[PDB]
């Protein structure tokens, strides 16, 4: 049994150590489903996935199937995809438009709000229908992005995100028209723990700066160039959130990282001219020189990761300690030229899908990692998260918050420390910021 | 409960010589891939290739038009001659970790259905496949689907070039960690 | 450890609430194998499966493989298909005829009674062979059906069945000639808990009277008819056993779904003419108008389920909390005309095989229920089993026992209540009728 | 050990043209099924179709005669034209839950062996298949087996009607929850 | 990178008649194995048969030449006519427990590529297979690979004998508990 | 929790009784990885698998992936195949030659000794590299063979082996040239517990002298000979090691087993002429008449098994309670004539690969035993291990140590006894010889 005391010693943000059991242990996993996924704000998608009355997306929150649906009044509701009669899936397609939801088992009927509104033979066989609809999550939107949380006593989304909002805004707050999701959402399965993924996007530019993406970079540079000519970016910064375990890292004034991935047309869009100027002007309140932020990774804890310049967005659905599903999609400015939208669509497919020249190599790592952790000794010694220890500060004249060097495990040490908190403190009264 | 298909007459059957030629082409193409002869394989692809594998979704019958991703949507692949080239550079690279060590694939090709187009020496071909991928110690990925090709007679080794390929894969969620293979 | 107090909390027949954990929890399942399957009477097949000396069938009791074998003295023996030397499977084919069994591993030899009669090199390496033959099960027969029970302390079969016997007799006791199984036993695997299967056949006409079988009914009616012309019945009753988790439900006077499932030649055979009148006379001692009972489902707790007018029988083999095997066969009166037997055979394949136009939709439901239970919030609230609460009476003029309406969950509550009792009362002194 | 087949002469070889026609027939049939063109697929069934899939069992070699269910036994399928029609009615129904949303299948056909019968334009055909069925999110069911058909030349789209089909499936216990698909 | 294959001429295409003949030989061979006519199948083997299935391993690209086991190494099979005979004697034996009760297999053959050798009536053939093996209650073992045969025309029932067979399995570690089937 | 008291009662060597749970329990298995595999000497291969500097083999110790690499100083190091930064596999190929090893995730670099010698961006981001290399194992050699052990307080290899060494020498110490591994290491997967495999090679000549290998023998005998002529070897002996769980059994004087398995040329090389008399002379200090020892099996506990006259060697990698991997190779005397090496190669393929005429039948038994243990009653009573109970003596004129009859379970009882001791004695102070 995992005591608060036992859980606190899985991480040590002082010495920079992690117990490898955190990624393999079944007991700890069941706890996460209650203590982490049960009460966290989890990303479900985007307002554009469900623009019209009755439009719906069937997605997950941990291992709980949920339906995200647009109401007549324009609000979004999120309710468990489970009939409380005998557990049947109420909504049985991936996405679409509904006037109602009917259970296929015994035909209990629901409206688009998840209210139980008809029970066949109710008169003859029966109880208050208004007390027997699917559990409802709280629904909260950040500039397009739809989040949801089961927990009534959890912090509101804005309070949850807190000072991470400027970094999300780099991607989400660049035009008066907002972003929109490009159609389609990719789904695939990697046999690894979710934390490898959520961390990597939280804190890890290191892998892209070293050996992991040597071949993906090669795929994006011109045919006349080989890897020895490649510009190795070393300039940039890393943000650890004040509360929540959120994290973002980015390159500064080194476009070669962004050029190879997203190509000249997008790299220009992001950094020079009307759009990029407008964006820096809109992000003025932050004082951030966003035209100089050329390649960024971010994670809103637990499982909302994205790559602000390439605008690849992803949810990690946990599937035990040993597996995840990755659900990916991509964002564009609603008023970006059709040229730039198309550049975003192509290059996201090229780099970040299941077949992508970057993605192939990220998941190759995580699979072998998870495989080693089946070993006894493989779990007996702690892992090294000591990169950039006590090097971050909130003074930074360019980027707000706890900021350090781009190769650092501070954002990681924060995420894991926040993971540990949620897993050892049962009451939101001690846990809230 | 009839369909508009009823008013169409079936295509001219491909002759035996041509049926065989196109079967043989795919068999030799599968050999290229299964032997990891990637540069040789990339040489089959026409400069104007569009190589496209759309997403496939679970839809109610009355929403079947929505089953596959669209023209402007994300896809698993949506490639051109130039973007395929970068993929070849990655898969043949010493530091391409996903395929170094290389995976072990088999492309079993069958159900080859050939149609002559309005353009002589250009053919629309529909074929089925099972692609068996075995990786590292114990990983096994099995894919099934159909390929819709536009093939042109060409003076390469195999006698044809691939002008278009669309891969309709029998999956929604991909059960594999990646698509590090070619279809 | 699941305490008796905690197990007693899992089912509430007063309020009619079911804890979804019952279907998902691995620990409860391990306990089921001991407390339920280890001491219940379990269906193995029919006497006609093993008609002659030495005829055997390899089947299961829970996850224990067993051999059911016909003896020279015409009795039936049931022993564990496991060699007590090192555990090898003694009988290695599905069925057939044996003069003896011999273990493939080291050649221990058995007679057809499961008695160890030879150990190769006994004099050189040895021990009483009479003490080292495979564990024997108790064997008992109710009107052709072969049941077995490991537990020497359990109530005998007739006592265990109790007032459930009249409802079994509607199918099993219609002629002096008895029933016979059609040759063949179909086997398939469904990713769901056994209790969903057993509950449905026990209590759930509701799913057939509402949404699940709209398309199976559609497949059954005249080509000239559409669904809006089909007569889906509303009249009937549900039985809950005085003791033991047993239950049955049936339509009264409403042949529509019997006609659609079994066609007009079976429907007429079952309701009118010589054979039907004989059936009513034979069951005269029960007082039941069996000719008006047209479409019925039954479960004998835990895992013996059948459909009397259609004569489909199922054994649910449990394979963890998340899986079952279905072993299905069909029974016919041994003296039914060749014509009727053939309609029974034809229509059972059409409706109830793995490919059956009814069966496809039964399992479709269960697969999706079970996947959902992987979720934390999906197990966090009770399921509704409140249908027909308080509406059941014992003194019905036509049907004996505790009787209610056809769309009800009284039989369901009884089944889950007895499951609960079996799981929490370790001794037959308190558990027996 | 010798077998009575030794006194039999090999059956006469099907010519190139007839071989290709029958292959193409099956590929077009598989297309229909894989694209869920059920009404169109049903049109290929002769009115006197016996569509049979016996149970298959584990037996010792000395009891090999008992491997398959018999004439008068249960089966996974044992269908006439009429009962197949109800099955078409169900699979194309908005309220047929097992196949709404529909599955995604691939019938990969090969190993086509053709015997002309004593009646001209009627053929006995033996073929092998793998049927890959992917359903909803992550469900994969793989089948393999052989089909033994009688096909007659017919005046339909594809040029052949299915008079008899028996499917011998390489399974005892069916590893799938249903057979909502057609073989 | 350019490769030495660039200086080779493509092989002389097998004529349609020869293609069909060899494809039909493989289909009939598959049927024999799938129906457990082991003795009849053994009759297909030339007296000079070398039947070989090398080990296959994960190697970095730079050690590609070490992928498969060598002439003097262990292998999965490495058989002569005499040793194969013994295997035939075991599989047909009532006391051959691995195959009594027998398994249920499907040998799906495609991608048949035929090369005529210097010696007339001797052919090099490269084909692809999927082997689906189902055993007892619930065991399924799926193999994929290619077969590199040398076939000679023969005066047996099938018209060819198998003079050499090398099986290149798409596996490193065998995912099956045995190879009690033939390839 | 499994108390030491509970574990002690799982094996009874006095009565010769075994609790079947030992092969199925998930808790025991996890305990095994710690108490058994975490501190045993496990076989990794032969010295000839890594003949030159930098030569490596990626293999396992339990479920811990390890690298075994030849050093410049001609020593052999074995270290965990896991990077301590974030858990990545360091050596990603099966075998070959390395100048160094580099991790693909972030690029930490190692020498062929497993010392961490480079960290990308070490100055800008950071810690002693000499403390962040993968875990090292003790490495010791016995006459060609390479064993490894994580536990620094365990008995040295020679001590651990003890009086089992003569029986190993029958195979390993027949010429000054020593053995060499034929190239190639076959790997396959069996759904069974490792203990069935270890025990069989430890103690079970019985299975082969009875029913398991009747057809394997039939495969190997002359075509003009049927099984009734085949010879029934019954004459031989069995050794239980003084300490460790090791065991061996062999036939004396009866060469029917050997001849059918290995043919007439290997048989003659092993029993007649110059090499046979040299082998017997070399093992003179044992007193063992090795030329008479014709067909032999052995296990060095836990999972190092082999077959002296056929020279087949196996490592069993545990993969949970219900599965193993079999990694197999063969040994020949380095100076054996080419004729003989080739016969060893052929017959090892023919008999002992995954397609082996012997091996097919060994795994057939184990698959079914393990399946049966899913059953509750299958695990409810002990298995019989009473063969030759109280018949082994320690003073045999021909063979040293505790020696009994060829058909016995004395070595087996010893194997299970030492297994219980490792599982229930946390301290080498008590456990050591
Ligand atoms: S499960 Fe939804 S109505 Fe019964
Ligand atoms: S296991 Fe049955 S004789 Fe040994
Ligand atoms: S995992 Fe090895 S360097 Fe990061
Ligand atoms: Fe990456
Ligand atoms: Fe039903
Ligand atoms: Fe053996």
């Amino acid at each position: 049994n995992w005591t608060p005391e036992a859980i606190r010693g899985l991480v040590d943000q002082e010495k920079g150590l992690l117990d490898p059991r955190i990624y393999a242990d079944q007991s700890l996993y069941e706890l996460e489903l209650e203590r982490v996924f049960g009460r966290s704000w989890l990303l479900l998608g985007h307002e554009s996935h469900v623009p019209e009355t009755g439009d719906f997306l069937a997605t997950y929150m941990g291992e709980d199937p949920v339906v995200m649906v647009r109401q007549k009044d324009k609000s979004i509701k999120v309710f468990l995809n489970q009939c409380r009669h005998r557990g049947m899936r109420i909504c049985r397609s991936d996405a679409g438009n509904a006037k109602a939801f009917t259970c296929s088992y015994h035909g209990w009927a629901y409206d688009i709000a998840g209210k139980l509104v008809n029970v066949p033979f109710e008169k003859e066989a029966f109880f208050d229908k208004a007390e027997w609809g699917p559990l409802q999550a709280r629904v909260a939107t950040y500039k397009g992005l739809v989040f949801a949380n089961w927990d009534v006593q959890a912090p509101d989304l804005e309070t949850y995100l807190g000072d991470a909002r400027p970094y999300m805004d780099v991607m989400l707050d660049r035009t008066p028209a907002g972003t929109v999701a490009i159609g389609g959402m990719q789904k695939w399965v990697i046999p690894c723990n979710w934390k490898f993924a959520a961390e990597q996007f939280c804190s890890d530019m290191y892998h892209a700066g070293t050996t992991t993406h040597l071949s993906g970079i090669l795929a994006g540079i011109p045919p006349e160039m080989d890897l020895s000519q490649a510009q190795i970016p070393t300039k940039g910064n890393q943000f650890r959130a004040a509360w929540g375990g959120h994290g973002s890292g980015w390159y500064v004034d080194e476009p070669g990282s962004l050029l190879a991935v997203m190509g000249p047309k997008v790299t220009q869009y992001w950094t020079e001219g009307p759009a990029a100027e407008l964006a820096e002007q809109r992000l003025g309140h932050t004082g951030m020189p966003v035209r100089r932020m050329v390649g960024q990774h971010m994670t809103i804890f637990p499982t909302c990761s994205f790559l602000p310049a390439m605008n690849n967005i992803r949810i990690w659905h946990p599937r035990g300690p040993n597996e995840i599903e990755v659900w990916a999609f991509t964002l564009v400015d609603a008023d970006a030229p059709a040229e730039i939208k198309e550049e975003y669509r192509r290059h996201n497919i090229r780099n970040f899908s299941a077949g992508g020249v970057f993605e192939q190599d990220d998941g190759e790592n995580w699979v072998e990692i998870q495989k080693g952790l089946r070993g006894y000794k493989a779990k007996s010694q702690p892992l090294n998260a000591q990169m950039g220890l006590g090097r971050s500060q909130t003074g930074h004249p360019d980027f707000p918050g706890n900021v350090g060097y781009v190769y650092a495990e501070e954002a990681a040490r924060g995420m894991y420390h926040h993971w540990m908190r949620m897993m050892s403190e049962p009451s939101w009264a001690t846990l809230k910021p | 409960p009839h369909f508009f298909k009823t008013f169409e007459w079936p295509s001219k059957a491909a002759g035996l010589e041509l049926q065989n030629e196109i079967e043989q082409f795919y068999y030799r193409e599968a050999q290229l891939l299964d032997h990891r002869a990637y540069e040789a394989w990339f040489a089959l692809l026409d400069k104007d290739i569009h190589y496209f594998m759309p997403l496939r979704t679970n839809r109610m019958i009355r929403e079947g038009e929505l089953e596959y991703s669209g023209d402007q949507d994300l896809a698993h692949f949506d490639e051109t001659h130039e973007t395929m080239y970068g993929r070849i550079r990655k898969v043949t690279s010493d530091v391409g970790w996903a395929e170094n060590p290389p995976s072990r694939t088999r492309h079993l090709v069958s159900n080859v259905i050939v149609k002559e187009t309005a353009t002589p020496d250009t053919f629309e071909v529909n074929s089925a496949f099972i692609l068996y991928r075995n990786r590292l110690e114990r990983q096994v990925d099995i894919f099934a689907g159909e390929r819709r090709d536009v093939l042109r007679r060409a003076d390469n080794n195999l006698g044809f070039s691939i002008a278009k390929r669309t891969i309709l894969l029998d999956a929604s969620t991909l059960l594999s960690n990646n698509l590090s293979m070619f279809f």
